[PDB]
């Protein structure tokens, strides 16, 4: 897997 | 203090960075998933609207030549705010930029493991960027906890800095991606290896003059889908202490994280180019490249000779409190939930944020  | 969002040229001042040489002299990666095709037009808006210096870049294919490496729209975010912040932090100049694409056409995580591979391998980037994670309970499932952690100890070795944010999902990384889970607590890979640093979230607060006022920790509450949007930190179930976190006394076995932390509230965030547009932009995806640019002007003003700085940051940090901003309210869950921060290293948050020329001075007088 995720874009954080 | 006022909570809004920042130019990210502004964290220089917040930090205390101003005084810190530009980072000119080193070279800083960022890995993505995908091109960045567009993300390279919105740092050309970004340094022309700044009136900057162009920055020089370059994307790496780390995979096969015939990999899928088109851009990720949803990721074309992630890589502006990543590299916006990166440049804007780092004083306006890094040696280069270099963008490590991840092949999207690769089984499972192999894609995202070569590119961290091939940063590790070229050996160029002094600091690395990872604003990216997923479960660490999944990544060790499949493997690829353990295939990724072996090229982080060979960056540690050599001397690079991967920056890895630390989540947003709170306590509850492992819960369908935040949502609330009552007293079960969970954390992201790759924060939790021991070889990376780890880098939480703040809410940033600043007086009417710009300067710095104070930070709590990152918790916006549930979204309308009921997600929670806080800070990730506790404790990895399966990575070991390294040695240098036994100062933090009373705390299990294991990697505790993060180890610093920079901004991350969406209502104190960065403002960033996004295919064109301005947008105020958060997370811990923030944080970790505050601290690369940070960072990296520490390494110019050091020759790039600053290994890998996890046991320094421990020693130097709980002997010398003012070298940060000791976050002390806040807590990252809900509902009564979750970790609270407090004086000194916590859960939420760890040792805070760096005063930047406060460590250079240090590292003048200590080295790192
Ligand atoms: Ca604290």
């Amino acid at each position: 897997x995720y874009l954080y | 203090g006022t909570a809004k969002g920042h130019n990210p040229t502004e964290f220089p001042t917040i930090y205390d960075a101003s005084s810190a040489p530009t980072a000119a002299n080193t070279t800083v990666g960022i890995i993505t998933i995908g091109g960045v095709s567009q993300t390279l037009q919105d740092l050309q808006q970004f340094t022309s609207a700044n009136g900057l210096a162009s920055v020089n870049t370059q994307t790496i294919q780390t995979g096969s030549s015939n990999g899928d490496y088109s851009d990720d729209q949803q990721g074309q975010g992630e890589w502006d705010l990543d590299s916006q912040s990166i440049v804007g932090s780092a004083g306006g100049a890094v040696q280069q930029l270099l963008f490590y694409m991840a092949d999207q056409s690769a089984s499972g995580n192999t894609g995202l493991t070569q590119a961290f591979n091939q940063a590790v391998s070229d050996n160029v980037a002094k600091v690395i960027n990872v604003s990216l994670g997923w479960c660490e309970a999944d990544a060790n499932a499949d493997g690829t906890l353990q295939a990724e952690d072996r090229i982080f100890a060979t960056a540690a070795a050599q001397g690079q800095t991967f920056s890895v944010s630390s989540g947003d999902e709170g306590v509850y990384e492992c819960n369908n991606r935040g949502y609330p889970d009552g007293s079960t607590y969970s954390v992201s890979w790759p924060a939790s290896s021991p070889n990376v640093i780890a880098v939480g979230g703040t809410t940033l607060y600043t007086t009417s003059a710009g300067a710095y006022s104070n930070e709590t920790v990152w918790n916006e509450g549930l979204d309308s889908n009921g997600k929670l949007w806080a800070t990730g930190g506790g404790y990895s179930v399966y990575e070991s202490k390294p040695s240098w976190q036994s100062v933090v006394s009373g705390t299990p076995g294991r990697r505790l994280l993060p180890d610093i932390s920079f901004d991350a509230a969406q209502g104190t965030g960065a403002l960033i180019y996004n295919y064109g547009q301005l947008q105020q932009i958060g997370g811990t995806s923030l944080a970790s490249p505050i601290f690369v640019g940070l960072w990296a002007r520490l390494q110019s003003a050091n020759s790039n000779s600053l290994g890998f700085p996890a046991a320094s940051f421990y020693s130097a940090i709980s002997s010398t409190p003012s070298l940060v901003h000791d976050v002390k309210s806040g807590n990252n869950g809900y509902g009564g939930y979750g970790y609270n921060a407090g004086t000194g290293w916590d859960y939420p948050t760890g040792w805070g944020s760096l005063d930047i020329a406060k460590l250079s001075a240090y590292i003048r007088s200590n080295g790192f």
